[PDB]
Order: C-alpha cells, then sequence, then structure tokens
C-alpha cells in the first residue's frame, strides 16, 4: 500500500515539495494522467498545484510543488508506490 | 631518461632571424606546454612565450608578439622558436622549458646562446706551464662568438679545475683561460691535456702542458 | 614529489589511463579552462540547483575532476569526464536535483551511448528511500556508481547516497592510514561503508586561476580517488560489470592497515578495514568472496537480522555474531529465488548480528540443505546430495534458548544447514586451528591462491560469541579448546 | 603582474638561515614557483604551489605565502646553495620573473695561491703575447693585483676574469692577463705580478725574466 517517507534529520527537510513514484510497470503515458489527475482533484479542493517534472527510465513518477494537505489524497492515486517529501543533499 | 636538447650557438647579423630548436624526449611531448624564457649577460631571466600542446596555439608577452614566432612539430617531438629584427639587446642565452599544471615548468633545455653582432672566428690555443702544490692551464685566445667549452684530458679530470669566464678584448674577440691545480711530486710521466670545443666555427684544437 | 595519495593507491610494482571510459560527476560547476582537466572535462547542458563567485561555485567540483583525471595529481589521467551541476555555490543541492540528474545521465546514455560509464556522487543527505531506489536501477541499467560516505563521523547507513547497497561507498583516511578527522566532525564509518581512500589533504586543480592548486579534504576526495580507479580497472577490462569491480576493489585495497581504535566500538566489525589501490601488474580466473554484514538485530525474544549478497552473488556460507554470546545462531533460507542469512537471538540477549559470504560464482544455484534436531550419540549431519555440488558453509540453528569432510556436523539439540553449490571445478578443504581454554580469539587463514568460503566455530564450543570472515581469515571471538573451522576453495 | 623580489643580494654564513621575499603587484593566490640557477647551469625547480619542494631538492629549502605575500627560506645555508634564485608567477597570460637574489656565502679568511705564468714559444711567434697571473683560492673577493714591468707598475694594458664562488669550498679565484706586442714585450726582462689580500700580512710578487720559460 501507498506509503509516505520524510527525511529523519528534520533541518535537512524541504516541505512543499514531494516526488511521487509509481510502481516499476508504469509507463510515461500514465504517470502523466496520475500527475494531472492529481492535479483535477487538488484544484477541486482549492488547492494549487504544480507538476516540476515527470520521471522516467529509472524510476516511474513525477515531481510536484503542493501542499501538504493533498498527501493522503495523493496517496490514493492508483499506481502509486510512495511519496517521498523533498530534503536537501550536501557537498562533501 | 628525460630531457630536452635544443640546437647549437650561432651569431646573426642585425637584422636577421634564428630558429633555435628543441627536442623532447623521455616523456609525452603532447601532454604539457613549452616554454621560452632568455637571459642576457646583464639581466636575469625574461619570458618570452609559451605553445600550446593541443592545437598549436600560442600565447606570447608583449614585449616580443610583433617580432617572436613559436611553432611545435608532432612528427619528431621539437618546438621551434624563430626572432625577427634582431638587435644588440637580443644577444642572451636562450631557454626552453615545459611547463606543467602543479610543477611549474621542471624541466629544462641546456641553452641556446645567440650572439647578435656584424663580427666567426676560432680559437688559438697556448699552454700555461711553469718554469722553476703546483698549477698550470691552458690561454684559449680570439674566438668569436660565445660559447666555447674545455675540458681536461677529454672530460677525464674535473677535480680541482677552474675555468674562467671569457673576456670580451679590445679587439672585439673573446680570449678566456683556464686552469687546474695539481700535485707537485706527480711529475715525470704524467701530462696534462685539456680539450677546446668551439661549435661556431668548428673547431677542436687540443694542446698538452708538461714542462 | 608525487603527493601521498598516489603514492599510496599505487601498488610497489608500476611503471614509470582511463581513455574509453567515462566519469560522470554530480557536483558544483567546475572550471573546464584549467590546464589540469583541460581537454578532459566536457559541461553536460544540465542544471538543478536550489537558490543560494567565478570562483568559489567551481571551487568543489574543479578540484574533484582534478582527482579523478587531472594531469599532473590525477589518477586516471586519460578519462573522460562530465559535470552535472546539481549542487549550488554553497554546496547545497536537492534530493529531486540530483534524481533529474541521474534520469538525465541515463538518456544520455540511451541516445549517444558509449562505453563503461562511472557515476561520482560526492554528496550525502539523509537517508532517501527514493535516492536510494533510483541509483539501483540505474546500477541495474549497468552503470557503476561511486558515492561519499559521508563527513558526518557516523554510521554511513543513516545517509544517502552512502546507504545504498548498489552503490561503492567510500570513507576517507588520512597519510597515517587513520579515518579523517575534519574538527568534531569526520568520516562515516560502518557495515554501508565499501572501502576507505585518500581524502585528507589532497592537492588538486583551484579554481582561483588557471594553474592553481589547493588541499581540500573529505569523503568527496576519498570517492573520487575510487571514481578513478574504477575508471582505470574498467578501462582495462571493459567486460567487467558492477558486482566484479567491488569484488576487485576489495581484493585490491590494502588489509588491516586502519588503526580501527578510531570508530565506535560497536561499529568496528561493522567496518571494513580496507584502503583502496590500483591492482598490481599481470592479471591475465580467481574467486573472489566478500563479508556482508547486517545491521544489529534488536533485544527482543526472536531476531529479525538479515545479511543479503547482491543480486549476481551467491551466498556460499552464513554465521552470525554477539557481544554477548546469547544467541540462538543462523540458518540460511531462499526469500525470493535466492538465498539469505538470518541470525536468531537469545533470551538474554541484546541482538546479533548476521554475517554473510557473498561470492562472483557464475556457475550457479546454491542450495541449502537442512537436518532437523537429531539425538545424543549421534550429533547431528547434512551433506550435498545434488551432482556435483561442494559444500562451502555450514550454518547451525537451535530452538532451545537454555545452551548445553563433505558434510557438517552439529550439536545433538541443534538444527544443521549445509549450503551446497554447483561448482564442479571448485576443489575445496578445510582448515582448523584449536587453541585451549580462557583465550578470547582464535583465527585461521587460507593460504596464498584460496579463497575462505566458510567460518565457524568448532560444534562441541565451550564460549563463543560468533564467528565472521575478514578477507581471507576466519575469526572466532570467545569469551576444552575453542577452535575455527574455515572452509576453503580455488578453482 | 609586477614581481618585486628582494634583496637583489644577500651575503650570509654557513649555517644561517635566510629569507627571500616577493612581492607581486595583486594577489596572485598560490600560483608561485621559485627557481634556482647555478652560474653556467640553466635553472632548477625547487618550489611549486608556492609550498611545495620538487623531488631531489633538499629539506633545507621550503617556501610559503599566499596573494601578494611570498618567502623562500634555506633553513640551514650551505656552499652548494651558492647560486642566483628567482620567483616566477603563474597567475595571468604571461608569466613574470623577479629580478633574483644572488647568495654569496660568507666564509672564515683563505690567502690565495698566486702563479704566473710566462708566454709561450708560439705564442709570441703569433707576433703577440700574454702573460697571466693566477690568484688560486681565496676569500673575500676584494684583491689588487698589479702588474710591474722592470719596476714600473702597470695601467690599462690588463683584463682580470673573476671565477664565481666555490660550491665546496667557498672561495673564488681570478686571472689577470697583461697582454703586449711581441716588440714591446723583447724589450723588457722583468715582469712582475703582485698580489695584495687581507689572508696576506704582506704583498706578494711573483715574477719571471723574459727567456725563463
Amino acid at each position: 500500500t501507498a506509503t509516505f517517507h520524510r527525511c529523519a534529520k528534520d533541518p535537512w527537510r524541504l516541505p512543499g515539495t514531494y516526488v511521487v513514484v509509481l510502481k516499476e510497470e508504469t509507463h510515461l503515458s500514465q504517470s502523466e494522467r496520475t500527475a494531472r489527475r492529481l492535479q483535477a482533484q487538488a484544484a477541486r479542493r482549492g488547492y494549487l498545484t504544480k507538476i516540476l517534472h515527470v520521471f522516467h527510465g529509472l524510476l516511474p513518477g513525477f515531481l510536484v510543488k503542493m501542499s501538504g494537505d493533498l498527501l493522503e489524497l495523493a496517496l490514493k492515486l492508483p499506481h502509486v508506490d510512495y511519496i517521498e517529501e523533498d530534503s536537501s543533499v550536501f557537498a562533501q | 631518461q628525460v630531457q630536452l636538447v635544443q640546437s647549437g650557438a650561432e651569431v646573426k647579423k642585425p637584422g636577421a632571424s634564428v630558429k633555435v630548436s628543441c627536442k623532447a624526449s623521455g616523456y609525452t611531448f603532447t601532454s604539457y606546454y613549452m616554454h621560452w624564457v632568455r637571459q642576457a649577460p646583464g639581466q636575469g631571466l625574461e619570458w618570452m612565450g609559451e605553445i600550446s600542446p593541443f592545437g598549436g596555439r600560442t600565447n606570447y608577452n608583449e614585449k616580443f608578439k610583433s617580432r617572436v614566432t613559436m611553432t611545435r612539430d608532432t612528427s619528431t617531438s621539437t618546438v621551434y622558436m624563430e626572432l625577427s629584427s634582431l638587435r644588440s639587446e637580443d644577444t642572451a642565452v636562450y631557454y626552453c622549458a615545459r611547463e606543467r599544471p602543479l610543477y611549474a615548468s621542471d624541466l629544462w633545455g641546456q641553452g641556446t646562446t645567440v650572439t647578435v653582432s656584424s663580427a666567426t672566428k676560432g680559437p688559438s690555443v697556448f699552454p700555461l706551464a711553469p718554469s722553476s702544490t703546483a698549477a698550470l692551464g691552458c690561454l684559449v685566445k680570439d674566438y668569436f662568438p660565445e660559447p666555447v667549452t674545455v675540458s681536461w684530458n677529454s672530460g677525464a679530470l674535473t677535480s680541482g679545475v677552474h675555468t674562467f669566464p671569457a673576456v670580451l678584448q679590445s679587439s672585439g674577440l673573446y680570449s678566456l683561460s683556464s686552469v687546474v691545480t695539481v700535485p707537485s711530486s706527480n711529475f715525470g710521466t704524467q701530462t696534462y691535456t685539456c680539450n677546446v670545443d668551439h661549435k661556431p666555427s668548428n673547431t677542436k684544437v687540443d694542446k698538452t702542458v708538461e714542462r | 614529489s608525487i603527493p601521498w595519495n598516489l603514492e599510496r593507491i599505487t601498488p610497489p610494482r608500476y611503471r614509470a589511463g582511463g581513455s574509453l571510459v567515462e566519469v560522470y560527476l554530480l557536483d558544483t560547476s567546475i572550471q573546464s579552462d584549467h590546464r589540469e582537466i583541460e581537454g578532459r572535462v566536457m559541461v553536460t547542458d544540465f542544471e538543478n540547483v536550489p537558490e543560494e563567485q567565478a570562483s568559489k561555485c567551481d571551487s568543489h567540483g574543479t578540484h574533484l575532476a582534478g582527482v579523478v583525471s587531472g594531469r599532473d595529481a590525477g589518477v586516471a589521467k586519460g578519462a573522460s569526464m562530465r559535470s552535472l551541476r546539481v549542487l549550488n555555490c554553497q554546496g547545497k543541492g536537492t534530493v529531486s536535483g540530483t534524481l533529474i540528474g541521474l534520469e538525465f545521465i541515463r538518456k544520455s546514455q540511451l541516445v549517444q551511448p558509449v562505453g563503461p560509464l562511472v557515476v561520482l556522487l560526492p554528496l550525502a543527505g539523509g537517508y532517501s528511500r527514493v535516492l536510494n531506489a533510483a541509483c539501483q536501477r540505474l546500477a541495474r541499467a549497468g552503470v557503476v556508481l561511486v558515492t561519499a560516505a559521508g563527513n558526518f563521523r557516523d554510521d554511513a547507513c543513516l545517509y544517502s547516497p552512502a546507504s545504498a547497497p548498489e552503490v561503492i561507498t567510500v570513507g576517507a583516511t588520512n597519510a597515517q592510514d587513520q579515518p579523517v578527522t575534519l574538527g568534531t566532525l569526520g568520516t562515516n564509518f560502518g557495515r554501508c561503508v565499501d572501502l576507505f581512500a585518500p581524502g585528507e589533504d589532497i592537492i588538486g586543480a583551484s579554481s582561483d586561476c588557471s594553474t592553481c592548486f589547493v588541499s581540500q579534504s573529505g569523503t568527496s576526495q576519498a570517492a573520487a580517488h575510487v571514481a578513478g580507479i574504477a575508471a582505470m580497472m574498467l578501462s582495462a577490462e571493459p567486460e567487467l560489470t558492477l558486482a566484479e569491480l567491488r569484488q576487485r576493489l576489495i581484493h585490491f585495497s590494502a588489509k588491516d592497515v586502519i588503526n580501527e581504535a578510531w570508530f565506535p566500538e560497536d561499529q568496528r566489525v561493522l567496518t571494513p578495514n580496507l584502503v583502496a589501490a590500483l591492482p598490481p601488474s599481470t592479471h591475465g580466473w580467481q574467486l573472489f568472496c566478500r563479508t556482508v554484514w547486517s545491521a544489529h538485530s534488536g533485544p527482543t525474544r526472536m531476531a529479525t537480522a538479515i545479511a543479503r549478497c547482491a543480486p549476481d552473488e551467491e551466498l556460499l556460507s552464513c554465521s552470525s555474531f554477539s557481544r554477548s554470546g546469547k544467541r540462538r545462531g543462523e540458518r540460511m533460507e531462499a526469500q525470493g529465488g535466492k538465498l539469505v542469512c538470518r541470525a536468531h537471538n537469545a533470551f538474554g540477549g541484546e541482538g546479533v548480528y548476521a554475517i554473510a559470504r557473498c561470492c562472483l560464482l557464475p556457475q550457479a544455484n546454491c542450495s541449502v540443505h537442512t537436518a532437523p534436531p537429531a539425538e545424543a550419540s549421534m550429533g547431528t549431519r547434512v551433506h550435498c546430495h545434488q551432482q556435483g555440488h561442494v559444500l562451502t558453509g555450514c550454518s547451525s540453528h537451535w530452538e532451545v534458548e537454555d545452551l548445553g569432510p563433505n558434510q557438517c556436523v552439529g550439536h545433538r539439540e541443534a538444527s544443521i544447514h549445509a549450503s551446497c553449490c554447483h561448482a564442479p571445478g571448485l576443489e575445496c578443504k578445510v582448515k582448523e586451528h584449536g587453541i585451549p581454554a580462557p583465550q578470547e580469539q582464535v583465527t585461521v587463514a587460507c593460504e596464498e591462491g584460496w579463497t575462505l568460503t566458510g567460518c565457524s566455530a568448532l560444534p562441541g564450543t565451550s564460549h563463543v560469541l560468533g564467528a565472521y570472515a575478514v578477507d581471507n581469515t576466519c575469526v572466532v571471538r570467545s569469551r576444552e579448546a575453542v577452535t575455527a573451522v574455515a572452509i576453503c576453495c580455488r578453482s | 603582474i609586477q614581481m618585486t623580489q628582494s634583496p637583489s643580494s644577500l651575503s650570509a654564513s654557513v649555517g644561517d638561515r635566510v629569507t627571500i621575499t616577493c612581492r607581486a603587484s595583486q594577489g596572485i593566490s598560490s600560483a608561485l614557483a621559485w627557481y634556482q640557477q647555478k652560474p653556467g647551469k640553466a635553472p632548477k625547480l625547487l618550489i611549486y604551489s608556492a609550498s611545495y619542494r620538487y623531488t631531489g631538492v633538499p629539506s633545507r629549502f621550503s617556501g610559503s605565502g599566499s596573494g601578494t605575500d611570498f618567502t623562500f627560506t634555506i633553513s640551514s645555508l650551505q656552499p652548494e646553495d651558492i647560486a642566483t634564485y628567482y620567483c616566477q608567477q603563474r597567475y595571468s597570460l604571461w608569466r613574470t620573473f623577479g629580478q633574483g637574489t644572488k647568495l654569496e656565502i660568507k666564509r672564515t679568511v683563505a690567502a690565495p695561491s698566486v702563479f704566473i705564468f710566462p708566454p709561450s714559444d708560439e705564442q709570441l711567434k703569433s707576433g703577440t703575447a700574454s702573460v697571466v697571473c693566477l690568484l688560486n683560492n681565496f676569500y673575500p673577493r676584494e684583491a689588487k693585483v698589479q702588474w710591474k714591468v722592470d719596476n714600473a707598475l702597470q695601467s690599462g694594458n690588463s683584463q682580470e676574469s673573476v671565477t664565481e664562488q666555490d660550491s665546496k669550498d667557498s672561495t673564488y679565484s681570478l686571472s689577470s692577463t697583461l697582454t703586449l706586442s711581441k716588440a714591446d714585450y723583447e724589450k723588457h726582462k722583468v715582469y712582475a705580478c703582485e698580489v695584495t689580500h687581507q689572508g696576506l700580512s704582506s704583498p706578494v710578487t711573483k715574477s719571471f725574466n723574459r727567456g725563463e720559460s
């Protein structure tokens, strides 16, 4: 079932931006439709959203900018594997 | 094994030009930049320019940009440098050096001595012997141009030698002398032969000093 | 004056690069004009950086490209590099930015395929499922990935991409072959770390000018070193795969040179004592094995402690360990059509480790054969019944909380397991070393040209904490006589 | 870029610490190299990247600095270190050397062995004559040599030539060369060469009579 993950080191979290990962065998046509689904449903509730990038080649999925209130809704989308909140990385 | 060897000394008349060779050996010639820096008798080191390995693109000092021209030769792994409109102040030893990013030009050439003058004459070689701890030598009189190399017994003797800087004479021709300290007891069947080479005129005069 | 770090990874046999390999660099901008990498580096036309000069932005990336492929102070002089910009001028990126980066590398390969790829990830963030996932898909695509262990003086398993088992994870050592200590902070460590490399006081290209240099330190620099070694190895043997390369790195590293006192007590056995090196001259088949440690189980009645090999590797044997010694032993079990090593905890036990010996044996099908608890006078026995199979390891677990030659012998009350692999051209021998009661460690080593595949204590034991391979040495920790038993194999 | 190197010359005694500074007109990070030139030989790279010493360069030598402010140091001076030292800047398009610092080994006092060589037979048959006076292995550099022909002391007809300070025993040696026409040479009997140095309690004269060879 669809799970949600966020960075365990609280100061490295970047909320408002989520990476939605879909199930393995999900084609690019599906991911775009799931993106637009999420976007339609969100507009229905007076929430603005922005799709920033649609992933294909390694992981099916997309990068979306939205409020965290939509996460429980977003987790119910079909094909969803899990959703990760964006987090910082640093040079070593 | 790794070395830069450059061309021998030459004279040229005021106005003329000169191509100094410089050949790479032991390392990958194509991996580094090649620099030219010169030194006049009373001056110190002066930088001429450099030529890159890729594409043979170049960059010269603004003091020479109108006159100097550098160029590489991939096949024989050698870099050339031509200087034109030669004036008195161009009389110097000319060095090539490979420059690498970190190790700022660690390998150099022997230097090529260039002399801009209207005056080539081979040297005479007279002995310096005693006629009575002891000493003896060779006078190398009237040659032109510089340089002239002097060894002892074909480079056999070296310890305790002194070759002096050549002095420019009134006549307009150089004269140096060379001398070596030697034992006062070791004499009876032990002579000394200085060898004098002077490439510009192609001279190999040999004189020997006994008693 | 050859830099120490270059001296260090060079083995005593040399001859006074990475031509046909591409190394992608995910970091800051780079100054491709610099004379150290002039000709080597191509800026990819990719950016994804968070909001915040000419010099300082390039500072980090420029130096790392230098380490990998720099003419004077680099490892793979003939390597060809490509820099993706995912960090900003303060060294800060996002996870999404790195994912878009990694995806850009794969689309690039699909459109203009070249030869073997090396991807260098000198960055760390907190543990990230998605970032470890993306890495895993890219590795299964066939791209070799090298990441920094992290400079947090902490367990690498809490950081991504460090924690990703597919990625080669690199910690930093200094010129004393000690773990780097950047202030209070320093190199990360633990079981997610694959090997260590030079990462303190590393001379490399500076962005300040086109012939400028500078010392930098970090697990970035350490990573860069192995990325260079990878390129070298991959150029020499382009048919190599990820599993092959990881095993070769481990095989050709300096062993037991890190003073492990600097690591926290719990993390020492977990942290591999290995420092990166180029292989020596002539290499041409050889049997490669490595020890994969699990996380500590948890102190409860029944141990959830599992050690896994990579898809291409075969689990040849399985041991376990505990600081207290309270434990129910280990078993190998099939899981997704591939064997895993599982360790169990005892009532009093504070938690156990599962230790797996993973080997590249292109042959195949390693099965498990178990016999149930038998009787006193008998003991317990299992052998390989399959056709042309060789015994490579003996596990043994038991249920009773209260302790009391071609086959595996185990305790009367113990359930014994035998790992058998189809390797008709591999011969195997046993070797053992017994020492009287009150000693606390007992080791045995396979001789030159043999590989340790199983390590265990003699079944009629007394007070043993566990057993585990360390390179080709079988170690038995204890608190009659205690005896280490090793199974060695070769082609 | 302008490289101001100092001092222009430096005389120090063996075992002394020696410092040469080198100041760029603008900040050049650490793109600086130091070279050593032994007279007669090409420059040898000593220090690169401002701090690092090159292979087979004695560990007495070291460098430091960044930006505009660099220094080169010999920890303990040795006779072998008689040379001219230059800093090169390599931060810009064009390379610039500093003016150069000449090292002199300051040394305990040593008197010259003095020798006088008369002209050779074939030298005379050339039509010219030249008499050579050698001063061997002396310190300090200042030395008076005076020619006397029949006790008539000369001026304007001799050229001296001074060897560079020696790299083992830190001594100098010179030759003075009086050159006369064959005619002028014949019409004088005694040829003398008078050396004056602070290693000598009193002036030394070395001489021969014409024909005594």
